[PDB]
């Protein structure tokens, strides 16, 4: 996934506070732009467009009941409650389906970089990166198996022919390397790298495009 | 009480007359003259008015359809909310998912018009107390909630289907009082001037059955217009009154209309010459051949008469309708050989008789051919009677159906048949491909039974591909999961990226399995290749990035 | 195998892709009022988050990429 700027913390939620209310007490609304401005209205978990959204804790508030008021906690998620079951991906998955999971052995996109743990092929299957072993690896399979990136079918195939959509694009554009110059080549991956933020799918087509 | 009747007439409602004309109605003319006439005159117009659009189809002005079905404890749906569309509803969902009992409800909820319009009084069908009970269900009751739409005057018609299992302290109870009454309207001005009743049918599994081509199921009733009733919402469309009635109007075509009525007057000339041989002894076929006479006059005056179109005119219609929407068969003939009377068609150019039709060719034959007999024979006063109201319930479509074959089946059906509210179940994507969005109510296969309301697919499906309707719609991948040889571009590329982008000791060896499984022109192998050289020269560029770098 | 397409041959909104293309070649990119217009249909019609509008897109940078080969090719031209 990418790299989430946290950049500052609300004012809404600091005067209400854990454990003597709920999360439900809080209206919605006043969150959501301030999160939006640095997800670009986008669940960071299938790295996925919100058409409809709500609010997922990264930690489970019923395990952790003084954790939901620090800011650290709220993302968004692909996919809203309001479904009569939901879906099967990114926050809905975790708290419904999956099983029991740690809470250091899940990655967190505030700091930790994704590109170096998990690697989105051409395919659109996601793989461990190469040359992982031991707790991270183990974290990066278990982030993967709550996620249900190798999962569901409406995350998987989109995926994988918005990857496979732009084959033609890479092959056309890496085959005139000897063709072009150095700066006016690599004017081409700046050019990518201000296009592919327009898209559902970034860190899948920025390993599609470079590596 | 009179006058708020009147004025609710005159804001417009087909019910408010109906009381008027039956308080009205059975007293003498003088105190009844231009009071009954101006409430049936109103009452048949808005029956009966429509009007032809830019693109030519008759479009009535009081369109009848079903807006929403309600499933309270029935069989596996706790409290389902389903909203239907006026032209076409499409409900989609794994095997298991409640989509042939939803047709099943409305079926059921049919008969009760069906035979409230057959006969006075009448009662249709009730829900079973075995099976459709929800058996996790606490409650012991089912009730299947239904409201139809009749145009402005008439925004909704109830009806609520009851059905408690045995041992209940309070026997629940249906309110199908609002279908008895739109149907009571509906035959009682029908009894006394023609109208265009609309077509209730159902199309279920047991179409598919084959067919016998001996059948001599009973002579005579097959060409009166409430027999186009007759086991409509069964489930199997009723091809023998169908072949029957064709075989009755293949003989009206090629001797009662062509050069007079003549076989029957030829065997009275027979009675008139053996009638003063001497001794009679000819009892049995005197009397027998008396009341064919009478047959012929008291019911194929209302075929030859105002009220029904004619009969050259209904085999040439429904022999459109055939070869319009049945796709390979272009025309459809009899044969009248020596003792036998037999349908015969021309599929892909070839001859072939009925019953020797396949079975996929035959079961949509079947559908088309029996619908097409009903809206024929229940709606006269059109120039096309396949323009008439309804609603029409078939299961899965695409039954028996070739992908070549799925891919018209609807738009021909909604192309003959404009103003039937179809309700089909399919289960193929390609199917999906020629269907609107907004069309389609679908399942979510985590369904346990307690959705309130069944919702559009969130991508657009009139134009998608079949591996994206199949792959975002229905929840299934192109490629198999279950197959080691699918996964193999999956296994070369972490087995190509293991070593930074080099066909050394195992990548080569998976791609010599790629190309001998795949070939030489296919397009997985097309895909490995591109791959393969797009991350040969990845290499390049990361060793040019570095002399830039250090 | 089945000789059947991926989309429907007897729909309108099917070709609008494959003509997209056709019109994108004959005006060998700088999509005109015609191209743009189809472009409309193709958003009303399929949504933002659809193959079609995808495809539509890659299509048009890589004609507006080779049309930059072209301009590339006009300075040493003449
Ligand atoms: N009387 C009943 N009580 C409980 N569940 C029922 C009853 N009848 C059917 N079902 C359930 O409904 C489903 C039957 O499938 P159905 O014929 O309704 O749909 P389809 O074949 O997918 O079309 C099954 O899940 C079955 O458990």
């Amino acid at each position: 996934m990418r790299e989430l700027a946290r950049l500052e913390r609300p004012e809404i939620l600091d005067q209400y506070i854990a454990g003597q209310n709920d999360w439900m007490e809080i209206d919605q609304s006043a969150v959501w732009p301030k999160l939006t401005e640095m997800q670009g209205g986008f669940c960071a978990y299938c790295e996925c467009r919100l058409n409809r959204c709500h609010i997922e804790h990264f930690r489970p508030r019923g395990k952790f009941p003084a954790l939901t008021f620090i800011w650290n906690n709220l993302f968004g998620s692909c996919g809203d409650s309001r479904k009569s079951g939901g879906w099967s991906r990114c926050g809905i998955y975790k708290d419904n389906g999956a099983g029991a999971y740690n809470a250091d052995d899940l990655i967190k996109p505030d700091e930790e970089n994704p590109d170096d743990y998990l690697l989105f092929l051409t395919t659109g299957e996601v793989v461990p990166a190469i040359g992982l072993t031991g707790r991270a690896l183990k974290k990066a399979q278990e982030t993967i198996r709550v996620f249900n990136l190798n999962g569901d079918i409406k995350l998987f195939g989109s995926r994988r022919t918005a990857v496979q959509a732009i084959m033609p694009n890479v092959e056309y554009l890496y085959t005139l390397l000897e063709e072009f110059d150095e700066d006016d080549w690599n004017e081409m991956l700046r050019d990518e790298l201000e296009k592919i933020e327009s898209d559902e799918y970034k860190t899948a087509l920025k390993h599609a495009w470079t590596f | 009480m009179t006058k708020q009747y009147e004025r609710k007439a005159k804001g417009g409602n087909l019910l408010s007359a109906f009381e008027l004309y039956q308080r009205n109605s059975d007293k003498a003319p003088g105190l009844g003259e231009m009071l009954v006439g101006e409430w049936f005159e109103m009452c048949r117009d808005y029956i009966q008015d429509g009007h032809v659009d830019e693109s030519g189809i008759f479009r009535p002005d009081n369109a009848f359809y079903l807006r929403r079905l309600t499933l309270k404890d029935f069989r596996r749906f706790s409290l389902l909310e389903i909203k239907l569309e006026e032209d076409l509803t499409v409900i989609i969902g794994n095997n298991g998912k409640g989509k042939t009992s939803i047709l099943y409800a409305i079926a059921k909820t049919l008969s009760w018009f069906v035979a409230n319009i057959l006969k006075e009084g009448g009662s249709g069908q009730r829900l079973s107390e075995m099976t459709d009970i929800k058996n996790d269900a606490e409650d012991r009751y089912s009730d299947v909630s239904s409201t139809f739409f009749f145009g402005k005057g008439l925004k909704s018609v109830p009806i609520r289907l009851s059905r408690s299992a045995l041992g209940t302290a309070e026997r629940r109870d249906s309110e199908v009082k609002p279908a008895k009454d739109l149907a009571d309207i509906w035959r009682v001005i029908n009894e006394v001037n023609t109208i265009n009743l609309p077509t209730f049918a159902l199309y279920n599994v047991e179409r598919s059955q084959p067919f016998n081509r001996n059948i001599k199921d009973n002579t005579g009733r097959r060409e009166e217009r409430f027999d186009a009733y007759s086991q409509t919402l069964g489930g199997a469309g009723r091809f023998d009154h169908f072949v029957e009635w064709y075989i009755y109007l293949h003989k009206r075509t090629v001797s009662d209309i062509s050069s007079s009525i003549k076989e029957l007057e030829q065997q009275v000339n027979d009675l008139q010459r053996t009638v003063d041989g001497g001794m009679v002894s000819v009892k049995s076929l005197l009397e027998q051949m008396k009341f064919k006479l009478s047959e012929a006059i008291e019911r194929n005056d209302a075929a030859v008469s105002s009220r029904v179109l004619t009969e050259s005119v209904q085999k040439s219609i429904v022999e459109k309708a055939i070869c319009s929407v049945v796709p390979s068969i272009s025309n459809i003939w009899v044969e009248m050989i020596t003792g036998s009377d037999l349908v015969k068609v021309t599929n892909d150019g070839h001859d072939v008789t009925i019953d020797q039709l396949s079975d996929g060719l035959r079961v949509f034959l079947s559908l088309v051919a029996d619908l097409a007999r009903r809206m024929v024979m229940l709606n006269p006063l059109l120039e096309n009677p396949l323009e008439g109201r309804g609603i029409v319930l078939i299961d899965q479509i695409e039954l028996h159906l070739h992908p070549k074959w799925q891919q018209e089946v609807i738009l021909n059906l909604r192309s003959a048949f404009p103003n039937i509210q179809f309700i089909i179940t399919t289960h193929s994507p390609i199917v999906l491909s020629t269907i609107e969005k907004r069309c389609i109510r679908e399942f979510e296969p985590n369904d346990d039974g307690d959705q309130s309301f069944l919702d559009s697919p969130d991508m657009q499906t009139k134009g998608s591909e079949n591996a994206q309707i199949l792959e975002q719609v229905m929840n299934v991948h192109s490629t198999p999961p279950g197959i080691a040889e699918s996964h193999w571009l999956g296994n070369f590329e972490l087995l190509l990226l293991d070593n930074s982008g080099e066909l050394d000791n195992h990548s080569q060896v998976l791609y010599d399995q790629i190309k001998a499984h795949f070939g030489i022109d296919s397009i997985e192998l097309k895909k490995a290749d591109s791959l393969i050289r797009i991350n040969k020269m990845k290499n390049k560029l990361n060793k040019i990035r570095a002399e830039k770098g250090k």
